[PDB]
């Protein structure tokens, strides 16, 4: 029981952490397509303008 | 005392070997229970991710 319970607890801490790593990804993408959507936003003003 | 002492060592022993059956026992009950906790949360953690 305590060799099978550190198995599962490091396959629960290996699985977590790669929750974390796509987390830190959606935060990179948050940024990266928000700068998208603010040239966008401006495009779509420019392309009303002209 | 000399024939009392021999078994009240054995007395001990037994009431000691007791106390480790209990507190053994228990730990296996709470090291089950974080199995049922842990691989759960193992779980959640790969439908969710």
């Amino acid at each position: 029981v305590e060799k099978n319970r550190k198995i599962v607890a490091e396959n629960l801490e290996k699985v977590q952490a790669e929750a974390e790593r796509l987390d830190q990804e959606e935060a990179q993408y948050q940024r990266e397509y928000s700068e998208f959507k603010r040239q966008q936003l401006e495009l779509d003003d420019e392309l009303k303008s002209v | 005392m000399e024939g009392k002492w021999i078994t009240d060592q054995l007395r001990w022993k037994i009431m000691s070997c007791k106390m480790r059956i209990e507190q053994l026992k228990q730990t296996i009950c709470k090291g089950n229970e974080e199995m049922e906790k842990n691989s759960e949360g193992l779980l959640k953690t790969k439908e969710k991710n």
